[PDB]
This record gives structure tokens, sequence and C-alpha cells, in this order.
């Protein structure tokens, strides 16, 4: 089913969006991909998480020309201890000469109707979330 | 006492009937045939061992 | 042209509604043509008892008496070690210028058969042909003669101790000593022929009288093992007549019609043809030369066709081909990965040509006897075991589910034992029934799977009541917490 899973992506023009745990690092292969989106990552493994960017984001034809044609976004909680971790595991990705541009807010989040609007679904999210301490 | 299957179809009716034809006169053979051939699995599974007993049910006067 | 995989998902759903739909065929004419089979013999059962019927009847001591008064003087001093065929010959003239067919008698199925014979013997008269017959077996019988009435699916079998020869005897048509003919005036179609002694004994002679019986009749009569069975009860005690029966069986049917169609010598071992074999069946040129021939094929005798088996499958057979043995039959060989590889180039197909060997090429197989207490194991790592004698000695089998797990636990050598082979998708897998191991440590490995099963009942007990404990306080908490956060907002 991971290969099923795996080639649904590859193929199918419906389905691209797939989530993978850590076992993404090094459990199995990745599918070349353009847009990798990083939630949780180890807590200061600057060197895998950073491999698991260079692992995920390949060489892509079209928009070799330009400057930015794979597109990396690491999702941090602000005032959290995650915060420090990021700071500690780009730092290795630094020693390569990349760059991460903070970007505080996104440009379009208004018009476009999301989940949890409501501070009522966020609640229960909460109670959920302290349901497993 | 032989305790057979049969001894339910020894006695039984329909089959006393076909036993009582067997014994004397085989002109109603068709009939019997007939009614084996279309519903009689049971009949066909059990009539394979136990012979004597069925010979002798056959021999009922 | 649209949605190629739906096209493909439809094809494989209809093939594996067709493969199921054809093998539920298969197995429904399977099942009426056994039906039909079935009835078949329970028709022939019943023409049995009907035969047996008629000799109780003709048993009678009445009907003795009544045969042995009408029956002159001149017939009645003759002892049946002194019937011969002129005395059967004018006994059945007589028996024809006495009783005579006439149909024109009244018939009731109210009156019964010995009633009915009794009063064709006061009128001297008869009924029907096999009414005849049945008066001349119950003549017969007057004298105690060695008699058996024989019966198409009639005439009547006389042992003669002059020549120890069960005589043929008709008297509607006076034939003596004449098979053939009785091919002639019995039943049309002759399938069987039955002999019934006055005691009930049954015997088969459909031989003697069917000309075709060993070419047609019998690969078109009904199943040998049912008829045996049916017939081994009725078995005659005459066990010595019944062996010289079957003498005279042989000498009489030895090479006697001299086929030579080549159809006939197709699954006929008294005649064997080299092309007539199968794959694994080989001739032996050493003891077969040539013993006939048929539009240029040759005859070997079937002694000298012998069955073969794979080194393998005479291993599951519990026996080992000797050092040196030759082939004797290079043949296809066909297992899953000499299949497929075969599949992927039909070159080597041929070329292939595993080499059977014989019974007596092989040996009985010997399993070895464990020392220092260590199981002996095959190339797979295992040991064979279709036969009980097949394992080796010193070795105890276990057949205790996940037995094995404490072996290793105790650090105990304990092997699988291999049975047959099972294949759901076509491979053939190893099938294994328990454990082998040494015979020092079965007790031990006993008690050590009886604390094991009660500490894993022990222990699944104390998980079962940890997981409804840790479902009370999810339950708990969650509800603490929906507490919290209304009195937060309320």
């Amino acid at each position: 089913e991971r290969m099923q899973i795996l080639q649904n992506f590859k193929h199918n023009p419906k389905i691209n969006t797939i989530f993978i745990s850590k076992v993404g690092d090094t459990s199995f292969d990745l599918p070349e991909a353009n847009v990798l989106i990083q939630i949780s990552s180890h807590g200061g493994s600057r060197r895998q998480e950073a491999q698991r960017l260079g692992r995920v984001l390949r060489a892509k034809k079209g928009m070799v020309a330009e400057e930015y044609n794979a597109f990396f976004y690491s999702l941090v909680s602000q005032d959290t201890q995650e915060m420090a971790y990021s700071t500690k595991r780009q730092r290795f990705l630094v020693d390569q000469g990349y760059s991460f541009k903070v970007i505080t807010k996104l440009a379009g989040m208004e018009e476009e109707d999301l989940a949890f609007s409501t501070k009522e679904e966020q609640q229960q999210l909460l109670q959920k979330v302290l349901a497993a301490t | 006492s032989g305790g057979h299957p049969l001894e339910f179809l020894r006695n039984q009716p329909q089959f006393q009937q076909m036993r009582q034809i067997i014994q004397q006169n085989p002109s109603l053979l068709p009939a019997l045939l007939q009614q084996i051939g279309r519903e009689n699995p049971q009949l066909l599974q059990q009539i394979s061992q136990h012979q004597e007993h069925f010979i002798q049910m056959l021999n009922e006067p | 042209i649209e949605t190629p995989e739906q096209a493909k998902t439809r094809e494989r759903s209809e093939k594996i509604k067709l493969e199921f739909e054809t093998y539920l065929r298969r197995a429904m004419k399977r099942f009426n043509k056994g039906v039909h089979e079935d009835t078949h013999k329970v028709h022939l059962l019943c023409l049995l008892a009907n035969g047996f019927y008629r000799n109780n009847i003709c048993s009678q001591p009445d009907l003795h008496a009544i045969g042995l008064s009408i029956i002159p003087a001149r017939f009645t001093r003759v002892l049946p070690r002194d019937v011969d065929t002129y005395y059967l010959s004018n006994l059945v003239k007589w028996f024809i210028g006495t009783f005579t067919v006439n149909a024109e008698l009244s018939a009731s199925e109210q009156d019964n058969l010995q009633t009915t014979l009794e009063r064709r013997f006061a009128i001297y008269s008869a009924r029907d042909d096999e009414e005849l017959v049945h008066i001349f077996l119950l003549i017969l019988r007057a004298l105690q003669l060695l008699t058996r009435l024989v019966l198409s699916l009639q005439w009547l079998e006389v042992f003669c101790e002059q020549e120890e020869k069960w005589v043929c005897v008709d008297c509607v048509h006076g034939v003596v000593g004449q098979p053939l003919t009785c091919y002639k005036y019995a039943t049309k179609p002759m399938t069987y022929v039955v002999g019934i002694d006055s005691d009930g004994w049954v015997r088969d002679v459909t031989q003697r009288y069917d000309p075709v019986w060993m070419t047609v009749t019998r690969k078109c009569r009904v199943d040998a093992e049912w008829w045996a069975e049916t017939l081994r009860p009725y078995q005659s005690p005459f066990m010595d007549r019944e062996k010289k029966e079957d003498l005279e069986f042989q000498a009489k049917h030895m090479d006697q019609p001299l086929p030579t169609a080549i159809g006939l010598y197709k699954n006929h071992p008294l005649y064997a043809l080299k092309r007539h074999l199968l794959k694994y069946e080989a001739i032996y040129p050493e003891t077969a030369a040539i013993l006939g021939y048929c539009r240029g094929e040759a005859v070997y005798s079937r002694d000298c066709v012998h069955t073969l088996h794979s080194r393998d499958t005479w291993l599951k057979k519990a026996r080992v081909v000797r050092l040196g043995e030759v082939p004797y039959k290079m043949v296809k060989g066909f297992s899953n990965r000499a299949r497929k590889a075969r599949l992927a180039e039909p070159q080597l197909r041929e070329e292939n040509d595993l080499g059977l060997f014989g019974y007596w090429q092989t040996e009985e197989y010997q399993p070895p006897v464990a020392v220092d207490g260590k199981v002996p194991r095959n190339e797979f790592g295992n040991v064979y075991l279709f036969l009980p004698s097949m394992m080796p000695i010193g070795c105890v089998q276990l057949n205790l589910p996940n037995l094995h797990r404490v072996a290793r636990k105790l650090d105990i050598d304990c092997v699988q034992a291999i049975t047959g082979f099972d294949f759901h998708g076509g491979y053939s897998h190893p099938v294994t029934d328990g454990y082998i191991v040494c015979e020092e440590f079965k007790d031990v490995l006993l008690t050590a799977w009886e604390n094991e099963q009660a500490v894993i009942e022990r222990k699944e007990k104390e998980k079962k009541e940890k997981r409804a404990l840790g479902n009370w306080k999810l339950l708990a908490k969650g509800l603490l917490i929906r507490e919290r956060l209304k009195r937060r907002y309320g």
C-alpha cells in the first residue's frame, strides 16, 4: 500500500498531496517533488531534516533559468521552543549558503475559506489534543 | 441389533413401497429410478455401505 | 480509448467470473453424471435383488418334489457326477416335448410365482420363455444337480465333475454347451451376466458368453470396486470352485481374440503397446523384444512396462535412488521455478529431461539417528515426514502451536515437520505438521509449553483488565478537560 500511495502521487493528478511521517527520511524512496512543507521535526536534528529537504526536492525541467524552482516551507509556532529548534537546525543549511526569509503572514488567507475559522472549532481541537495529555 | 442408517429407510413408507416393488415385481422400476435420480442424494450416499441390510430390507415380506 | 484502467478492471472481472462459472459448470456436470451413474448402479442392485428373489422362489422344496415326481426314472437314476452332454441334450429335448409355449393361459399378478409354476406343472404347460427356464431349473433342482440360474441384464450352468465345467444349458432353444449361442437367445443388450446358485451364491460369467467382454465391455461395464464390494458378501464358499473357474477363464481368454486394431491395443495391459504408454510408464526392451504386431506397431509385455517417479517424488514415497542409477525415462520437468524458466525460453523445455527411476532402481529410504542431541536437517534445513517411518530415530514430533517460540526461548533445537505440499496460487509450498525435536527433551518441552500457556492466559487477562482501566482513565480525563474548558468559557 505504501508503493500504491506513492504511485498514486506519481501518476494520478487528482491526488498530489502526500503526508509522510518520519519514515520519509530513509525508510523508502521519495518521488521527485517541488513543494515540501515540514510541520514537525525531531527537535534539533540539523542534519536529518536538511537531508530530508535535499532528498525531497530534485532537479526539474522548465524552471531551470529561474533561481526559485523548488519550494520549501518550514512551519514554526511562534513563542514556542520550536523556534529555538529551527534556528538550531537550519544552521546546517546556512553553512551551504541557503537563506530562509521569515514569513510572519501569508497573503490571501483572508479571502479563501479555511478550517478552524471559528474558535469554537479550535477549542474542540484543544479538547482533542489535551485528551492525549 | 445392527444399527444402520437405513433403519429409518427400511421402515420408510415410500421406501417400504419401493422395497415391496423390488421384492416381487420390477415393473415399477422406472418410478423408483425417477424418484431417486430427481431427489435422493441421501439415498445415493447411504446405499454405498451396509449392502446386506439394504438387501434384507428389499426382502421384507 | 477512455479510462484504460477501467477497461482492464472490467476484463479482469469478466475473466474471474468466467473461470468461476466454468468451474461451477464442470462441477455441476460431474454431480449430475455421478447421480446418473449411481442411479444405474441402484437399478443394477434392484436387478440383483430380483434375481435373488427368483432363486429363493426356485429353491422351494415343493417344486423339487413336483419335479422329482414328474421326472421319469430314466432321468432320475443319472447322478450329477454321471451327467454328460448327451444326457443334458436328452433332458432338454424331453423338456421341450413336455412343456410348450402358450401365452394364452390366464395370468394374474395376484397369483404367486410358486403357485403359478405349480399350476403349470399340473397342466404341463407354460406362460413365457423365462417361465420355461424356471421350470427347467426346478426340474434340475429336483435331481439335486449342482446348477446355477444365469440371467442376462437367461440359461443355467451345470457343474459337470467329469470335466469340472459349468456347461451352459438352455431348455427353450435346446442349447447345450453353446455359450456363444446363448449370446443370441438371451437379452440383446448384454452388459451384465450374473449366475446365482440355488443357495444364492453370485458369480460373474459375462466373460464366457460375451465375445466382446475383453475389449469393449472391459472398459464399458460398471465400476470394479463397487461391484466387487457388492459381490463380496455373497462370495461362494466353494473357494476351490472359484479358483478353478478363474483358471479356466484365464486359459480361455489368454490372447484368444488376437485383436489387430491400433485403438484396441491402447489401455490394454495384455498387449501394452509402446506408443500407448504414459509419460511416466515405460517399456523394458530387455524382457520385451517382440510379441506381436499391429499396423507396424510392436507388442511388449506389460510386466516389462514399469511406472517411474522423480528422485524427489521417490523420497516423498520414502525411496532413495541408488548411486549411479541410469534414468529410465528422461521426461519433461515442471516445477514452479522450472516452469517459469521454461516459459521464459522454450529451447530448454524439451532439454530439461528429468530422469526418473524404477522402484527396483531405488532402495527404501533410511532415516538417520539423532546424535549428540542434534536433529538432522535436509538441504532445505528440515526433515521430510510424508510417512512416520521417515522420521529419524531419537526424534519426537510435537504438534503444539507456537511451541518453537518456547524452544528457541529455551534454546532447544526444534525443526518443522515437512508433511506435504500446498499450492494456493500455483506454488508448492512445503507443508509441515508440528515440530521435530530430540526425544530427550520431549517432556521438558511439554512442561514448558504448559507453563507458557498458563502465563499467556494470565497475561491476556491482565492485558484486557489494563485495557479497561485505560479506557476508564481516558474517559475520566476527557470529562475533566470538558468540564475545565466549559468553566473556562461558561
